[PDB]
RNA sequence: AGCGUGUGCCUACCCUACGCCGGCAGGCGCGGGUAACCCGUUGAACCCCAUUCGUGAUGGGGAUCGGGGAUUGCAAUUAUUCCCCAUGAACGAGGAAUUCCCAGUAAGUGCGGGUCAUAAGCUUGCGUUGAUUAAGUCCCUGCCCUUUGUACACACCGCCCG
RNA sequence: AACGAGACUCUGGCAUGCUAACUAGUUACGCGACCCCCGAGCGGUCGGCGUCCCCCAACUUCUUAGAGGGACAAGUGGCGU
């Protein structure tokens, strides 16, 4: 199937576990020690948010038409509280997408096409579609 | 279950079994619930049940990787002091100790006799801030 | 407040309103239903007419002769029935007995024009005809009661044209549970039974013999008369 | 001797409204039909919002309007 | 069922208005019984058309006040379908007739109001409309499990099926079936 | 508890109370003459003067003495007034 | 404010109880087990799961906000 | 999701995609845009879905305050602005009084423009979610028209008596 | 008779009618490429998913902005001299 057809908060939950099975994605050391984003107050409760974050990334690949490291921080940014001020939107983290997309891009998931953008590799959309079915032939679809 | 222990005493503030592990912690001074999550993943344990259901042998291992945090790779920007100013080292700073170090960043203001001491021996405001309509005791 | 006191001559007396109601009342109780579809049958047809009847032109309509006791040893064995059927669902389905409401003219009687009023004002055009038609009423509940229906359908008619007493035209069908009904409209028939009980007390001491109960035509009083029989 | 005796729950129907009355138009003048008796009207005053033909809950009527 | 939306799982058959005064602005079930409590938007232009639109989602409307609530009407029907949930698992029954019993035994039978006298506060009894009644039952009974879950432990929704309860057997436990009897106490004295 | 022989007041009797709340329709109060029942008086029968100040008053926190006009014995409504009081009953 | 008391695990009397007041009630949330014992509410959530693998509660309705038990689903 | 805006202008200056480095602020290398053409198929918030906390001045609240890192500028001390760690106050629904509002309206929620070398808790516009209550009245406050009375016309805030 | 009110100007709400568009889209194939059998079948094909390919294709519903039309108390029932 394609992945349009699922649930994507199953989709998500079945990929991230798939990828650390295989011994998939050479994460970065900071990892327990990382906000995430400039508009959190705390660390994620999550002990392996990295591979739950791989995940989102290669998704949205399929959807759209690719876009680099600015643009995927754009798509996680959400409101900052900055107490007595008024809330206002602003971005997070960037660092830790462009090792993300690099890690990804190790697998050859991904790769630097043209048109300003990493796209997800032929391998990569068989394989997301692979498991796609996977959701259906778990639950039942 | 878990029956043995509750509420204990542990350097300078008396911490309660009753709370999660993380949060418990925090009373102590120079310690937030930021700087907490990190020291107990240091220590590789779970933060995921009460402060009353820790060992004697893991609490042992706690303060240890509190107090000498850049001998178990806690970065230095992520302390509390970096070059605290006249000591030469970068530092972290606990419950009362921490106050002894801020009495005497007070004293030196007024020993070199800045602005800073100043307003502080006057009771106002030492940041950029109006105090025309800020304060009241008195009116 | 004062009844039609037209004579028989007239369209809005008290005979040809009658007329025209009990001629309506039974039409709209086969419109209800699709005589062209299924009908459910009990093993005995109908004793008021052959099964040689083929046209399926008799009223869709069964009789029920059922037990009661008053006390003082008495047993009524009396007829009662229901008018249609309705499905339901989960191999249940809901008895009901139709009635429909007529209306002439609603400014020649104190009534409401229930073209205008009925979505809005819906419970006064019914307490209309608890001023009006009171005794109707609650005899069609009365009736529903005897039966054990599971709703009370009625019809809101009224006439075509106000000055034509012959064409009418159906305004809408609304479904009452008419046990929960009764405990709105402020019948009970614990008193009823009450009624029947004191008629019972007259006859049964009586001997054989014709005898007449009637309402007074000018009074409010019934009684039981003693007729020489064959009168 | 004690308390009281006091008579059972009335319902009685609109045939007209008349006018807003009160100090801000706050109370409404209306005719009433007993409905139960076709002859007999009381007029009342009734707070809410009242269109015609609608039925009221009174507690008693003894009780009866004027103007004021 | 096939030609009339029941609520996505209960039934507005078999369900009735008990009274004959307070029908005609209570209804559910002619053909205005629907899947979800929502309209378009449209609900008041005019003086008669604020009755027409259900029972169901006059609650829901009436739900969320107080400010940090206010424009979250999505957040509003979570509380309800778990309402119903609630009362058909703690006592069982067409959980409809629950809260049409529960509205009816809160409207009130006679109200006061102002009047000028003499520069002094006087007051007389008067009657109330059956769609003041509706207005005010749904206002009450809602003000009571607002009231209720702020400090508790106990959720909205908890608070609010308990609440239908003791409104639908009278028991003064509510804080509706009080406030009613308030009302009319005050009615009896000046009159 | 209870602090008097009978758990519910009568009709006529002098009692006590101590405001725990005002109402805008008089003063919603607590019984310390009986058990912590509810009693509501009624604005109207407060005085038969006018009314300036309403804190100077009627106030929480206050033992005042009242009649109990009407009692709802099945139901727990004790009607109050304020309006026949002698220094006397005080 | 107030003080009221709360058990952030469980002792004798509260876990034995817990085991013959599910038969007893037909409406099960963690709110509930908050007034009728003394516990703190968390300890309820998860107590609640426990339960439901022996299956000596059932599911009825889950939420992120709020989670709605039943007795056993008989009658 | 929408109204807009953007260097080639004032005198020295714009909006930013993409690649690389950093926890972050940010730095650095390249490219486009005179604009229904490039930024931007504006991949915004509330909302929605799943964990954790448990009635506790609590992890609610983020005031006060210590140390450190960046950016603008000729210069940042009485802290320009921004970021990181630590510190953790009042405040647990508010007296006498009083403001504003009738349908995509009130309220919640984000965004663009304006001022701008650096910087909105302000103002001006725009979308998004979206109720309750009324269909009235002259009671209060005030206004329009007629009639009437006046020692007033600097007009009752007027005028005037012992 | 004149000024103000109204009339007027702008804006919103009604067009499968009209006008015309690679600095706006849609549809249609031509497609070839990728993808998974996911459904009939076998993987092809038929169907489904977006992107590149798109034209010397077809069209202007959606988007854009111009010319026009449409609402007048017009029709019906009450009420008012």
């Amino acid at each position: 199937v394609t992945v349009k057809d699922v649930n994507q908060q199953e989709f998500v939950r079945a990929l991230a576990a798939f990828l650390k099975k295989s011994g998939k994605l050479k994460v970065p050391e900071w990892v327990d020690t990382v906000k995430l984003a400039k508009h959190k107050e705390l660390a994620p409760y999550d002990e392996n948010w990295f591979y739950t974050r791989a995940a989102s990334t290669a998704r949205h690949l399929y959807l759209r038409g690719g876009a680099g490291v600015g643009s995927m921080t754009k798509i996680y940014g959400g409101r900052q509280r900055n107490g007595v001020m008024p809330s206002h939107f602003s971005r997070g983290s960037k660092s830790v997408a462009r090792r993300v997309l690099q890690a990804l891009e190790g697998l050859k998931m991904v790769e630097k096409d043209q048109d300003w953008g990493r796209k997800l590799t032929p391998q990569g959309q068989r394989d997301l579609d692979r498991i796609a079915g996977q959701v259906a032939a778990a639950k039942k679809k | 279950p878990e029956k043995f222990q509750h509420i204990l005493r542990v350097l300078n503030t008396n911490i309660d079994g009753r709370r999660k592990i993380a949060f418990a912690i925090t009373a102590i001074k120079g310690v937030g619930r930021r700087y907490a999550h990190v020291v107990l993943r240091k220590a590789d344990i779970d933060l995921t049940k009460r402060a009353g259901e820790l060992t004697e042998d893991e609490v042992e291992r706690v303060i240890t990787i509190m107090q000498n945090p850049r001998q178990y790779k806690i970065p230095d920007w992520f302390l509390n002091r970096q070059k605290d100013v006249k000591d030469g080292k970068y530092s972290q700073v606990l419950a009362n100790g921490l106050d002894n170090k801020l009495r005497e960043d007070l004293e030196r203001l007024k020993k070199i006799r800045a602005h800073r001491g100043l307003r502080h021996f006057w009771g106002l405001r030492v940041r950029g801030q109006h105090t025309k309509t800020t304060g009241r005791r008195g009116r | 407040n004062e009844p039609p006191q037209d004579e028989g001559n007239s369209f809005n007396s008290p005979r040809n309103l009658a007329m025209e109601a009990t001629y309506i009342n039974h039409n709209f109780s086969q419109q209800c239903l699709r005589m062209g579809k299924e009908r459910y049958n009990f093993p005995n047809p109908n004793p008021f007419v052959e099964d040689d009847m083929d046209k399926n032109e008799i009223a869709s309509v069964a009789y029920r002769y059922r037990r009661w006791k008053l006390g003082d040893d008495i047993d009524l064995i009396v007829r009662c029935e229901h008018d249609g059927v309705m499905t339901g669902a989960n191999g249940e389905v809901s008895f009901i007995n139709i009635k429909t409401l007529n209306e002439w003219d609603s400014r020649h009687c104190n009534g409401v024009d229930w073209r205008q009023k009925l979505d809005s004002q819906r419970g006064a055009v019914i307490a209309t005809e608890l001023k009006n038609n009171s005794y109707k009423l609650a005899r069609w509940t009365c009736c529903a009661l005897l039966a054990g229906s599971e709703y009370l359908k009625l019809g809101y008619v009224s006439r075509y044209h106000v000055k034509d007493s012959s064409r009418h035209v159906i305004l809408g069908t609304q479904q009452f549970k008419p046990n929960e009904f009764a405990s709105q409209i402020n019948l009970s028939v614990e008193n009823a039974w009450g009624i029947l009980r004191c008629v019972i007390d007259i006859c049964m001491k009586l001997e054989e013999g014709k005898y007449l109960i009637l309402k007074d035509p000018n009074k409010q009083v019934i009684r039981v008369y003693s007729l020489p029989d064959g009168t | 001797m004690d308390t009281s005796r006091v008579q059972p729950i009335k319902l009685a129907r609109v045939t007209k409204v008349l006018g807003r009355t009160g100090s801000q138009g706050q109370c409404t003048q209306v005719r009433v039909e007993f409905m139960d008796d076709t002859s007999r009207s009381i007029i009342r005053n009734v707070k809410g919002p009242v269109r015609e033909g609608d039925v009221l809950t009174l507690l008693e009527s003894e009780r009866e309007a004027r103007r004021l | 069922t096939p030609d009339i939306k029941l609520f996505g799982k209960w039934s507005t058959d078999d369900v009735q208005i008990n009274d004959i005064s307070l029908q005609d602005y209570i209804a559910v079930k002619e053909k205005y019984a629907k899947y979800l409590p929502h309209s378009a938007g449209r609900y008041a232009a005019k003086r008669f058309r604020k009755a027409q639109c259900p029972i169901v989602e006059r609650l829901t409307n009436s739900m969320m006040m107080h400010g940090r609530n206010n424009g979250k009407k999505l957040m509003t029907v979570r509380i309800v379908k778990h309402a119903f949930e609630i009362i058909h698992l703690l006592t069982g029954e067409n959980p409809l007739q629950v809260l049409v019993n529960a509205i009816i035994n809160s409207g009130p039978r006679e109200d006061s109001t102002r009047i000028g006298r003499a520069g002094t506060v006087r007051r007389q009894a008067v009657d109330v409309s059956p769609l003041r009644r509706v207005n005010q039952a749904i206002w009450l009974l809602c003000t009571g499990a607002r009231e209720a879950a702020f400090r508790n432990i106990k959720t909205i929704a908890e608070c609010l099926a308990d609440e239908l309860i003791n409104a639908a057997k009278g028991s003064s436990n509510s804080y509706a079936i009080k406030k009613k009897d308030e009302l009319e106490r005050v009615a009896k004295s000046n009159r | 508890c209870r602090f008097y022989q009978h758990k519910f007041p009568e009709v006529e009797d002098v009692v006590m109370v101590n405001v725990r709340s005002i109402a805008e329709m008089g003063a919603y109060v607590s019984l310390l003459e009986y058990n912590n029942i509810e009693g509501m008086i009624l604005l109207s029968e407060l005085s038969r003067r006018r009314i300036r100040s309403i804190n100077k008053l009627i106030r929480i926190g206050r033992n005042e003495c009242v009649v109990v006009i009407r009692v709802d014995k099945e139901k727990g409504y004790i009607d109050l007034s304020k309006r026949r009081v002698s220094p006397e009953e005080a | 404010r107030d003080k009221l008391n709360n058990l952030v695990l469980f002792d004798k009397a509260t876990y034995d109880k817990l085991c013959k007041e599910v038969p007893n009630y037909k409406l099960i949330t963690p709110a509930v087990v908050s007034e009728r014992l003394k516990i703190r509410g968390s300890l309820a959530r998860a107590a609640l799961q426990e339960l439901l693998s022996k299956g000596l509660i059932k599911l009825v309705s889950k939420h992120r906000a709020q989670v709605i038990y039943t007795r056993n689903t008989k009658g």
